[PDB]
């Protein structure tokens, strides 16, 4: 059936390291709490 | 015409190989092209 | 990994007999093979598979895990482990499993599947650069004030997010 | 303004040109060896300083400029001749090897490469393992291959599969002797193409400069062109 993303499928978008800050990036993410497919 | 001397220039190479004059046989081999290429 | 021309099997996948692998049901043709590369429930393993550019990227993460079934509610930043220049176009894809031999019955495993869509997150790397925390600009007007204040807190207050057109 | 340059670059994989250059037994040039470069460094100054190499030309490129740049594949193909049809491995050449056996386009980028391999391809007796093609009714297009083996006709009569008066054979053997002069030696050719298409370039010469600390530099790290001064740092990057 599917499950719940919840906050998962986040990575980093690139090779840049970034300390203690908030960056805003548009990208191919799994969107937060989306329906994901699950097989057993 | 072109082709009997074309057979003979041909059985020369050969038989300058068979005789053991290869360098010879390379040099004949270059006039075959050369004169196949004419019109 | 291999970039190569193959021809699938109708059921590809690995067979195991009582345990070691016995069987390689997956191809019948290794032709034209343009790249091959030889690498290196209490385990989560997350892979991102994106191909773009002509290049694929597999950003893997492992997480110990005690849950019996589906995901486990965390976050965890997803670590590129591998990038290649492929070239190929990808619109299909099968993931492989272990099927032991008895007639093939599979050992108890879960494998979940999401389409990746184009989103714009907030992530907040801490001191050591690990993303922390994201926030979904799209997902809920929370996330959409959260996105704009470009905070993970926002002030108590009137904040204007977006356009709402018909 | 900064007092000197430096390039940082990985520290530089291999690309096995030791297996095209220094195989043992070659090919017949008339059925030419192709070998496809990818997915790899290379230094081409070992090349270039190697130092019995008898031709050695670049067309669209230089052997220095080669060290530090990248292409999608390189192309190696490795055959033998004898010395005086070296020069017929070129862009805009005619003769039995270019007519015949062997073409290069006019448009050609790359680099061929030629030495002597008497001690190694001539034989008392005469070599007959190395053939090139004699006869054919046209040219090769650049980089065709024609590994026919039909009785040519010269003449006017069909030649039916035997040959005779007017129908050749079409492949002779160079029957290479190390008594022969050097025209007439047998040598070894490799002719590198550089292919650049719309995609990855995976086949890489660049180069390293010794880095400087706190000192005002033009840097270039792996692509990255910036200026300032480079000091020692207590921030933990990811691996990646
Ligand atoms: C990395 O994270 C650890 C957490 O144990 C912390 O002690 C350390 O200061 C961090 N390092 C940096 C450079 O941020």
């Amino acid at each position: 059936a599917y499950t719940n993303s919840f906050t998962r499928g986040v990575y980093y978008p690139d090779k840049v390291f970034r300390s203690s800050v908030l960056h805003s990036t548009q990208d191919l993410f799994l969107p937060f709490f989306s329906n994901v497919t699950w097989f057993h | 015409d072109k082709l009997w001397i074309l057979q003979k220039i041909y059985e020369i190479m050969v038989r300058l190989d068979e005789e053991g004059h290869g360098e010879a046989s390379l040099m004949v081999s270059d006039l075959i092209y050369e004169f196949m290429k004419r019109d | 990994i291999k970039v190569c021309e193959f021809q699938f099997c109708n059921d590809p996948f690995l067979g195991v007999y009582y345990w070691m692998e016995s069987e390689f049901r997956v191809y019948s043709s290794a032709n034209n093979c343009t790249f091959e590369y030889v690498s290196q429930f209490k385990n989560l393993r997350e892979f991102v598979f994106k191909n773009i550019d002509g290049y694929f990227k597999i950003y893997s993460k492992h997480t110990p895990i005690n849950l019996v079934r589906d995901l486990p509610q965390g976050f965890s930043a997803l670590e590129p482990l591998v990038d290649l220049p492929i070239g190929i176009n990808i619109t299909r894809f099968q993931t492989l499993l272990a099927l032991h031999r008895s007639g093939w019955t599979a050992g108890a495993a879960a494998y979940y599947v999401g389409y990746l869509q184009p989103r714009t997150f907030l992530l907040k790397y801490n001191e050591n650069g690990t993303i922390t925390d994201a926030v979904d600009c799209a997902l809920d007007p929370l996330s959409e004030t959260k996105c704009t204040l470009k905070s993970f807190t926002v002030e108590k207050g009137i904040y204007q997010t977006s356009n709402f057109r018909v | 303004q900064p007092t000197e340059s430096i390039v940082r670059f990985p520290n530089i994989n291999l690309c096995p040109f030791d297996e095209v250059f220094n195989a043992t037994r070659f090919a017949s040039v008339y059925a030419w060896n192709r070998k496809r470069i990818s997915n790899c460094v290379a230094d081409y100054s070992v090349l270039y300083n190697f130092a019995p190499f008898s031709a050695f030309k670049c067309y669209g490129v230089s052997p220095t400029k080669l060290n530090d740049l990248c292409f999608t594949n390189v192309y190696a193909d490795s055959f033998v001749i004898r010395g005086n049809e070296v020069s017929q491995i070129a862009p805009g050449q005619t003769g039995n090897i270019a007519d015949y056996n062997y073409k290069l386009p006019d448009d050609f980028t790359g680099c061929v490469i030629a030495w002597n391999s008497n001690k190694l391809d001539s034989k008392v007796g005469g070599n007959y393992n190395y053939l090139y093609r004699l006869f054919r009714k046209s040219n090769l297009k650049p980089f065709e291959r024609d590994i026919s083996t039909e009785i040519y006709q010269a003449g006017n009569k069909p030649c039916n599969g035997v040959a005779g008066f007017n129908c050749y054979f079409p492949l002779r053997s160079y029957g290479f002797r190390p008594t022969y002069g050097v025209g007439h030696q047998p040598y070894r050719v490799v002719v590198l193409s550089f292919e650049l298409l719309h995609a990855p370039a995976t086949v890489c010469g660049k180069k390293s400069t010794n880095l400087v600390k706190n000192k005002c530099v033009n840097f270039n790290f792996n692509g990255l062109t910036g200026t300032g001064v480079l000091t020692e740092s207590n921030k933990k990057f990811l691996p990646f």
